[PDB]
RNA sequence: UGAGGCGGGGGGGCGAGGGCUCUCGCUUCUGGCGCCAAGCGCCCGGCGCCGGGCGCGACCCGCUCCGGGGACAGU
RNA sequence: GAGAUGGGCGAGCGCCGUUCCGAAGGGACGGGCGAUGGCCUCCGUUGCCCUCAGCCGAUCGAAAGGGAGUCGGGUUCAGA
């Protein structure tokens, strides 16, 4: 419907009901899941290959 | 005892690691344009050579001392229009039924009794916008043999009299108490200013260049020095 | 007064004290707009020669005329 | 003092209010729009008494710089009777012709003699 | 007596550029703490057409360090760029395509485009359909670097001065013959008003 | 360029022969996220209860906003 | 596209130019303070102090560009 009518429609009728809900589509809303999570999984990896080095070192 | 739910989150201002934090930014903000004008002014005071009629300016009397002299010149403060006011009501009464010595201020009233020279010390305002109205004057009354003593600020020595700016104050005479208080002052200011004529003659000001430009040209004088150095053993 | 002190130093424009003192203003007003406002005369020895007397009323405008 | 962006903004400075020593003009110009000048004359046309019975309306020619607001209050307090909308429009002529309909417990018809109007 | 064709143009008011489909100015990054000292980050969201311009233009897409909001730039793509693709920009960065940095920081022979003139400005050489440039010495004395021009000029330029490695796209366009009239108008209608050329 | 960290002097990690020479003050596989101080210490105000501040965090010093030309372009 | 201000130029009417050599926001958020009203309740309103701000250039420019929201029946010598 056209945006100045968006004023009228509910909050319902303007997005769906979860995250990312009504501005991002689902598809990809799991794909910013999956990518948020490893990210910050394989960054703990970072840290522990870090904590051997200055010990032989 | 502690709540163990107060976890440390410190931030990492690293290199594209985490957004900067307000800090200080005094040295880079884009200043208006009269402040930019008004802050380089005293650069071009410091760059270029300063003739010495003018670079006597920064040659000016310390801070005990000016204690001590506008203490000496808080006891023979003008007239104002209430003790002229008062001062005429007391002449009026005797009317129906001399002066002592006071200041003299701005140039016009200075100027002429130094050569009469019925001054005995001289009061200087050093930050005059137009310097050339005082620049003779130093060099004048080396030649009338005059006392003066330069003081920084306009305005300390401003109010003196109940007026905005005084260039010039002239000692002509005093109390009879107060002999001792100025003849070991000129005894004092005497060989700053007026017996060491010669050696301010010859002192240029300014001819300073930059910090950041001192820190380039030294630089290469210290690793020009060390090179020379150990070329001999 | 002190005003003939200073007459005659204006006439010493090419001496190293008003070689100097000539061109910082020079360089000052270069940094200011073309048309505004001085509080007090910079000259006053040519003021009052030209009828200039220190009161409320006189205003001075410094402005910058292109050379040439 | 530390500043926070290297823009420099102006400082807010006080204001002052308008407190004048005297009023520039004399005395509060009257209004020559009031209730009497903005009724200039009704109308005697074939066309506007079809307009009464019909519509239960009364037309009028209205001074041209009025508003349909200040010829609802003119109505209402010279004829005294009470208005459900006014319709105007700008004769060719020049001056603003106005349709008034009244409350519709109220009857024009009458209301045109008691002006005059037949 | 008439005032020649050729001097009606320095006046404009015709032959002024037709800009109203273009983009913007098709620049680098400006230089800043990060880009002095380290390297940051970018991202390339989209590559779009500029008309009157034979050589494409990238949305790359930037998080900036100061203030919470997402800076955007129009950087000239170089051939080889897709979308998704982790640009790196500062001298800290490493040496792949698609990558700016400043030249004293790189070996020789390095093929690179959308160079500088000067340190800062935002690149002005080497920017049109698949032209590039190449480091040819440095000088770590007073920080000088010989750099080849696509005109066959060689040229003495700085060091601080960057450029994105790699080609840019659209190289030999050239190559393909227009053939009717019209191609060449369509071409000349998004630039200026300057194509029927009367001897 | 919204003029956002310029230059010295200090603080530590990478390294050979307890300072000195210096690299360095932290970010690279990936279409995610990042502002509106945690933490820590120390003052003050009020009925153990709620609410303010200073300094660290986030060195210090400075004079030219960074840069590039330059007594030559230019007028 | 047109066209003010700042600025620049011009003997001058003026012209230049529209982010460019500019202190270009008269805005709020909450907080503290001081006050005012209607059941000075609670909220509304004004003043000071603290804190916040990327805007981007005054303005004009379309009765075919953009632009929420009305239709059927009946009515006049002429209006829907």
């Amino acid at each position: 419907v056209r945006p100045k009518v968006l004023m009228r429609l509910s909050k319902t009728k303007k997005h769906v009901s979860r995250a990312y809900g009504g501005s991002m589509c689902a598809k990809c809303v799991r794909d910013r899941i999956k990518r948020a999570f490893l990210i910050e999984e394989q960054k703990i990896v970072v840290k522990v290959l870090k904590a051997q080095a200055q010990s032989q070192k | 005892v502690v709540n163990p739910l107060f976890e440390k989150r410190p931030k990492n201002f690293g290199i594209g690691q985490d957004i900067q934090p307000k800090r200080d930014l005094t040295r880079f903000v884009k200043w208006p344009r009269y402040i930019r004008l008004q802050r380089q002014r005293a650069i071009l005071y410091k760059r270029l050579k300063v003739p010495p009629a003018i670079n006597q300016f920064t040659q000016v009397l310390d801070r005990q001392t000016a204690t001590q002299l506008l203490k000496l010149a808080h006891k023979y403060r003008p007239e104002t229009k209430q003790e002229k006011k008062q001062r005429l009501l007391a002449r009026a009464e005797k009317k129906a039924a001399k002066r002592p010595p006071v200041l003299r201020a701005g140039v016009n009233t200075v100027t002429t009794l130094v050569e009469n020279k019925k001054a005995q010390l001289v009061v200087i305002a050093h930050d005059v916008d137009p310097i050339e109205l005082v620049v003779f004057l130093p060099a004048l009354c080396r030649k009338m043999g005059v006392p003066y003593c330069i003081l920084k600020g306009k305005a300390r020595l401003g109010r003196l009299v109940h007026r905005k700016t005084c260039t010039t104050v002239a000692f002509t005479q005093v109390n009879s108490e107060d002999k001792g208080a100025l003849a070991k002052l000129v005894e004092a200011i005497r060989t700053n200013y007026n017996d060491r004529y010669d050696e301010i003659r010859r002192h240029w000001g300014g001819n300073v260049l930059g910090p950041k430009s001192v820190a380039r040209i030294a630089k290469l004088e210290k690793a020009k020095a060390k090179e020379l150095a150990t070329k001999l053993g | 007064g002190a005003y003939k002190y200073i007459q005659e130093l204006w006439r010493k424009k090419q001496s190293d004290v008003m070689r100097f003192l000539l061109r910082v203003r020079c360089w000052q007003y270069r940094q200011l707009s073309a048309l505004h406002r001085a509080p007090r005369p910079t000259r006053p020895d040519k003021a009052r020669r030209l009828g200039y007397k220190a009161k409320q009323g006189y205003v001075i405008y410094r402005i910058r005329v292109r050379r040439g | 003092k530390i500043r926070t962006s290297p823009t420099f903004r102006r400082p807010k400075t006080l204001r002052l209010r308008r407190q004048p020593k005297y009023p520039r003009k004399s005395a509060p110009r009257r209004n020559k729009l009031d209730h009497y000048a903005i009724i200039k004359f009704p109308l005697t046309t074939e066309s506007a008494m079809k307009k009464i019975e019909d519509n239960n309306t009364l037309v009028f020619i209205v001074d041209v710089k009025a508003n349909k607001h200040q010829i609802k209050q003119a109505v209402k307090k010279l004829y005294d009777i009470d208005v459900a909308k006014v319709n105007t429009l700008i004769r060719p002529d020049g001056e603003k012709k106005a349709y008034v309909r009244l409350a519709p417990d109220y009857d024009a018809l009458d209301v045109a003699n008691k002006i005059g109007i037949i | 007596g008439r005032v020649i064709r050729g001097q009606r143009k320095g006046a404009g008011s015709v032959f002024r550029a037709h800009v109203k489909h273009r983009k913007g100015a098709a620049r680098l990054r400006a230089v800043d703490f990060a880009e002095r000292h380290g390297y940051i980050k970018g991202i390339v969201k989209d590559i779009i057409h500029d008309p009157g311009r034979g050589a494409p233009l990238a949305k790359v897409v930037f998080r900036d360090p100061y203030r919470f909001k997402k800076r955007t730039e129009l950087f000239i793509a170089a051939e080889g760029i897709h979308t998704g693709q982790f640009v790196y920009c500062g001298k800290k960065a490493q040496l792949n395509i698609g990558n700016v940095l400043p030249v004293g920081t790189m070996p020789e022979g390095t093929i690179v485009c959308c160079l500088e003139e000067k340190p800062g400005d935002r690149g002005k050489l080497a920017r049109a359909s698949g032209n590039y440039a190449t480091v040819i010495s440095h000088n770590p004395e007073t920080k000088k670097t010989r750099v080849k021009l696509p005109s066959g000029s060689k040229k003495v330029i700085s060091s601080a001065n960057r450029a994105v490695v790699g080609v840019v796209a659209g190289g030999g366009r050239i190559d393909k013959p227009i053939l009717k009239a019209g191609r060449a108008y369509h071409k000349y209608k998004a630039k200026r008003n300057c194509w029927p050329r009367v001897r």
